[PDB]
């Protein structure tokens, strides 16, 4: 066909090509103009023209109001970020100068950079540029204490409930609690006036940050809360994060009926009004891998979590923490997935990319690496017990062995010692030295992580199953214990049927540490009896596990919104 | 036919209606109470747009309208790289 | 294949 | 095709017509704009003798010299008063300081 | 703690004083530089007499208003308060020409 | 003990001695010839106004062991004041 380009796109061209001399010029153009000045730059390849520009916060506040084309925005933002030039940390620091200097001013001005501080701070923090998200947050929190008005304290509640989303994801989880206990306070002060905020945003948040802190059943109590407070007024980004927030939280708490339909809405909300290529539906995403991952669901895990790590690699792609997390995420994924075949070329890659993006832009002491450099870690000692020469056994243990002592201490420094996260590193390090033939301190790993997991978790829970599992595989396979070994399969077994029926994954891997158990013992008709238990586990794998792509298993126009939580609500 | 294009220093542009409907603000100002057509030539009246500009906006037209689905290689428009500004600024106002 | 999957990430 | 951008004073009449094409039907084509025969308008081609014969061949523009993108100015007069005025365009408009 | 500019006609006086101090204070240390005696001069905050013996907390003059950074501005009277000849504007960058 | 610095434009800004020391080219105009006058040409009004307040602000929070505030700077003052303050070695 080869239709002509408009007006509009050949004078883009004309006034790119002519930009050195006219850059003042430009500052003056309309906002849907400037943008497009700005990403032609950006096609062009002349980031050093463009991030000359984007520094000043004058400049890139109106880049900010073109909502339309935020999805190119965030493009360009990220490829300037890894082009050398820190324009997140340059425009952070500006605008905590300019909240400092105008601090004294008129309600209305400050009134117009909080607003341009929300918009700021929430394009950063979209971006997942956290560290440079706070000195926006703080500044803009600062700018609503000034003056007692009402307004100001709903803004107020407004800064601290969208720093707090910054803090989780920045992993400074100790400060997460002093935020929320500033929050209830201005919401309770808010709430003597006679006017009650939305509570919804602030107790996902809530969820989100004792989650990751591995609290699961009080985040359980403020998912629940957070539920309480839904309304059909609220933004369907808030609705969308806190079903999120709440499906993780229910998943932990082995409740996956609720957890279902939880997620489902979820991702439904995610696609009908933002998109199927937007940040937060890849943030839907990522939380339905998880989901999925978590319950047998693993051959369809790794196609949700491709398909959300590609939104994240196309709406903003490079060095960014969201694709690092996505990376890390699908890897676990696709080392469960990969694990029966043995083979782990790819998912040691995405491994890989997920541990050479967070260490270019976060510290080398930060959380964020060590739930990364397990599953790397978790990667390397399988392919090091796949791998022939003994030098590269020896080389890739090892370096498993360091990956695991510094996620154990990073976690030990951050939660404690008494922490579900903290059980986990101990169980990898139990399997670590199962795989290095130290097997006299791995049964003291394993003793200490179920000690731990079924405290916290209960006697009856998925990861001390799966710990105690591990323990028996030590047991009857290399430190001959055969006598404990089958009280620990039994108690796998057992809640294995309990939570996931007959179609877990590991009870594969049991019932054959079970038919070594009583080979071993000489009582063949229980090997008899497990080997017919197994050839039906492995037929019933054949049967229930169909193709069903979890993207259209979603939906259309399901059960919608004062549904779905009413449900819920009512299903405790 | 034969829309009349009036800039802001009274230049009249007397170009073909077909010419001119490819830019969606004049098929706007032409629809509505717009097609006043006593005169048999209709008479857009832009205060804004200057005529050294409004010049390269018709010849835009005629460009757009006898390339169009061409099955040449269609040559590059000759924008002057003084007025390369201005007529971006008329180029989203006129929708063309 | 000796053990089970890792117990999370 | 040759494109061609007669104009006259404030008028710009934007025109096509194919390089083999002659200057008559070329005045009929104004003619049918506004209402004036060929008669009583006069084509000043850049201010010179541009009879109400010949082609578009050799008036002195060319599809080569008369594209659609900067078509060729064709200047026009009328007649007043039993005389033709004089070719009487003015340019457009004074561009602003470059940057 | 509080920090405040003292200034007259022409002048600008620097001065530490404490949230318990009076204004009769600050006038003993206008007079220990600037002579004028206390009955001569009268303090004064933006078209307001200060009283002599009142506490300047109540004059107005609270740490957040009075930092040594924006230190507050007062007049003296023997009002005919001089400028600082403000700088030079500077241009709004989005402001078009 | 108190030390008077006039502008180019006449205002007149007493300070402590000890307040004004802390500047590079300020105890060269105490120190030498033998309250005290000095005088700037170069200097307007309102960036002297503004170094005296940091002047203030140095003294004040010198040493300090909380978290020390930044000195407010307006954009528009701002060219002129970083002359200043290296004419002033300050
Ligand atoms: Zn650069």
């Amino acid at each position: 066909e080869w239709i002509p380009e408009t007006l509009y796109n050949t004078a883009i061209s004309a006034v790119v090509d002519n930009y050195i001399r006219s850059r003042r010029d430009i500052r003056s153009l309309p906002e849907n103009i400037q943008f497009d000045v700005y990403y032609k730059l950006y096609q062009q390849g002349r980031l050093c023209q463009l991030g000359s520009e984007f520094c000043e916060l004058e400049v890139f506040a109106k880049v900010l109001r073109a909502l339309d084309k935020r999805h190119l925005l965030h493009h360009c933002f990220q490829a300037l970020m890894d082009h050398g030039v820190k324009v997140a940390s340059v425009l952070a620091y500006s605008f905590s100068r300019r909240c400092s200097y105008i601090a004294e001013s008129d309600a209305a001005v400050k009134e117009k950079a909080i607003q341009v501080g929300f918009v700021l701070g929430g394009f950063l923090s979209d971006a997942g540029w956290y560290s440079d998200a706070e000195k926006v947050f703080l500044s803009c929190l600062q700018l609503c204490t000034l003056h007692d008005e009402m307004l100001h304290w709903f803004r107020a509640v407004e800064c601290c409930v969208r720093l707090l989303h910054v803090r989780n994801g920045n992993c400074k989880y100790h400060l997460g609690e002093e935020t929320f206990k500033l929050a209830q306070t201005y919401m309770d002060k808010l709430s003597k006036h006679g006017q009650q905020a939305n509570k919804a945003a602030l107790y996902g948040e809530l969820c989100a940050l004792l989650f990751a802190k591995s609290h699961y059943d009080e985040a359980y109590k403020w998912c629940i809360e957070a539920m309480k407070e839904i309304t059909a007024g609220l933004p369907v980004k808030v609705v969308v994060d806190v079903l999120r927030q709440a499906s993780k939280a229910c998943v932990v708490k082995r409740e996956f009926k609720k957890a279902e339909q939880l997620i489902k809405h979820a991702v439904y909300l995610a696609r009908d009004h933002f998109g199927s290529k937007h940040p937060k539906y890849s943030d839907t995403l990522l939380d339905y891998g998880f989901y999925l991952l978590n319950v047998d669901n693993i051959c369809q895990s790794v196609a949700i979590y491709q398909a959300a790590l590609d939104i994240r690699q196309s709406v903003f792609g490079g060095k960014n923490i969201h694709v690092a997390t996505a990376h890390e995420d699908l890897a676990y994924s696709s080392y469960v997935h990969q694990y029966s075949s043995g083979k782990f070329d790819n998912a040691l890659f995405h491994a890989e990319r997920a541990i050479g993006i967070i260490t270019h832009i976060l510290p080398e002491d930060h959380l964020l690496l060590a739930s990364s450099k397990r599953v790397k870690a978790l990667i390397l000692e399988e392919i090091a017990i796949d791998c022939h020469n003994k030098e590269t056994e020896q080389r890739l243990l090892q370096e498993a062995h360091d990956l695991h002592l510094s996620s154990l201490q990073l976690a030990k420094k951050a939660f404690g010692e008494f922490n579900v996260q903290t059980a986990k590193h101990y169980g990898n390090l139990g399997r670590l030295y199962q795989s290095m033939r130290k097997f006299k301190e791995a049964e003291e790993m394993h003793i200490k992580a179920i000690q731990i997991k079924e405290q916290l978790l209960g006697q009856e829970d998925y990861e001390v199953a799966l710990s105690v599992g591990h323990l028996a595989s030590l047991y009857n396979y290399d430190m001959n214990q055969y006598e404990n070994a089958e009280k620990l399969y039994l108690r796998s077994i057992a809640i294995g049927k309990k939570l996931f029926g007959e179609g877990y994954s590991g009870l594969e891997y049991d019932y054959r540490g079970l038919i070594k158990l009583y080979n071993s013992i000489g009582n063949y008709e229980k090997v008899f009896e497990y080997h017919n238990v197994l050839s039906n586990w492995n037929r019933l794998r054949d049967r229930q596990y169909s193709v069903t792509d979890a993207l259209e298993d979603v939906s259309t126009s399901p059960q919608s919104t004062e549904e779905v939580v009413q449900s819920f609500l009512i299903s405790q | 036919m034969y829309v009349k294009l009036i800039s802001s220093d009274g230049h009249e542009f007397i170009v073909k209606r077909e010419h001119a409907l490819t830019s969606g603000t004049i098929k706007a100002m032409l629809s509505g109470p717009g097609q006043f057509a006593e005169n048999e030539t209709n008479e857009v009246n832009f205060r804004e747009i200057p005529s050294h500009v409004l010049s390269k906006v018709c010849m835009y037209f005629t460009y757009k309208v006898r390339y169009t689905n061409s099955s040449t290689e269609i040559p590059e428009f000759p924008i002057a790289p003084e007025i390369a500004l201005e007529l971006l600024m008329a180029a989203n106002f006129l929708d063309c | 294949l000796t053990r089970n999957k890792g117990p999370a990430a | 095709d040759v494109f061609l951008m007669i104009r006259r004073h404030k008028t710009t009449i934007f025109t096509d017509a194919k390089e083999s094409s002659t200057v008559f039907e070329l005045k009929r084509i104004v003619e049918g704009i506004l209402k004036r025969p060929p008669d009583e308008q006069r084509l000043y081609k850049d201010d010179q003798l541009l009879d109400d014969g010949k082609t578009l061949g050799e008036c002195g523009f060319t599809s080569q010299t008369a594209r659609p993108q900067a078509p060729a100015t064709v200047g026009l007069a009328f007649r007043a008063d039993d005389t033709f005025e004089a070719l009487c365009i003015e340019p457009f408009s004074s561009p602003p300081e470059l940057p």
